[PDB]
């Protein structure tokens, strides 16, 4: 069966892990596996999902997720100015750990939800459109654009 | 002990015109640079504050100073689609062919963002073009 290799980037504090629980867990809750078995597009099909968060400071790990990546949610949190530039970092070291320029990614607007948003709508639309590839905004307090942002990345890496 | 390096990246990320002048009344070191290379001008350039980018110029930044990537003030404001900015670098002696880690000029970012009219500003200041600069989705007669 065919599997997709998901790497989830971007800065300390942006939500990385909580988007991931939120795309793997089956019930709401108020020990998981990050291998997970869908069917997308009426194929069955495997996420294998790896999450950077612990290890963003880590550059020579940080390096071996790329290796290994097939595509990757840049994800910025919208009241986090440093992350969403951040996320220009993350490409061009994907972009020379690969030694691509047309690497399958998603940039994903993080906390949605918040009041406190200092990242707009459309700064994010415009970096995404000059980068190529798709954005997503998300919250996963109100569950809000995590399905899609993972589904859109599984189908650019089908579009590759 | 107040890092005033650190500050002015602060200050013009988030295009605040008082505190990048007030810092660098203070001797703010104009050039100083983060973990990536990028300098006050990366920072000015890629957030697209035109009047940030003309005060730091005004005061000695260094237009060609590369970051970690090789990428240039000048890179950026390409990629992402600052016209004014572009050609206010140029102006002040902005290397248009300088090229990053990768071997990308300005141009090549800007066609593959799908910036035309940055390639055909870049291209009066005399910017090397090839078969390799291909165009994403996106004066003539001087260039022609």
């Amino acid at each position: 069966m065919t599997e997709y290799k998901l790497v989830v980037v971007g800065a300390v504090g942006v939500g990385k892990s909580a988007l991931t629980i939120q795309l793997i867990q089956n019930h709401f809750v108020d020990e998981d596996s990050y291998r997970k078995q869908v069917v997308i597009d009426g194929e069955t099909c495997l996420l294998d999902i790896l999450d950077t968060a612990g290890q963003e400071e880590y550059s020579a790990m940080r390096d071996q997720y790329m290796r290994t990546g097939e595509g990757f949610l840049c994800v910025f949190a919208i009241n986090n100015t440093k992350s969403f530039e951040d996320i220009h970092h993350y490409r061009e070291q994907i972009k020379r750990v690969k030694d691509s320029e047309d690497v399958p990614m998603v940039l994903v607007g993080n906390k949605c939800d918040l009041p406190s948003r200092t990242v707009d709508t459309k700064q994010a639309q415009d970096l995404a459109r000059s980068y190529g590839i798709p954005f997503i905004e998300t919250s996963a307090k109100t569950r809000q654009g995590v399905d899609d942002a993972f589904y859109t990345l599984v189908r650019e890496i089908r579009k590759h | 002990h107040m890092d005033l390096g650190k500050k002015l990246l602060e200050a013009a990320r988030a295009g605040q015109d008082d505190e990048v002048r007030i810092l660098m009344a203070n001797g703010a070191d104009v050039n100083a640079s983060d973990r990536w290379g990028w300098t006050p001008l990366h920072l000015a350039a890629w957030w697209g504050h035109l009047e940030i980018v003309e005060v730091l110029l005004k005061r000695g930044a260094d237009v060609s100073a590369a970051d970690l990537h090789g990428q240039s003030p000048l890179h950026l404001a390409a990629m992402v689609g600052h016209l004014e900015i572009v050609e206010v670098l140029l102006k002040y002696g902005a290397d248009v062919n300088a090229k990053d880690t990768m071997g990308a000029t300005p141009l090549h970012l800007a066609a593959r963002s799908g910036h035309l009219e940055i390639v055909e500003e870049l291209l009066k200041n005399g910017a090397d073009m090839n078969a390799q600069d291909k165009f994403g989705k996106t004066d003539l007669a001087e260039i022609l």
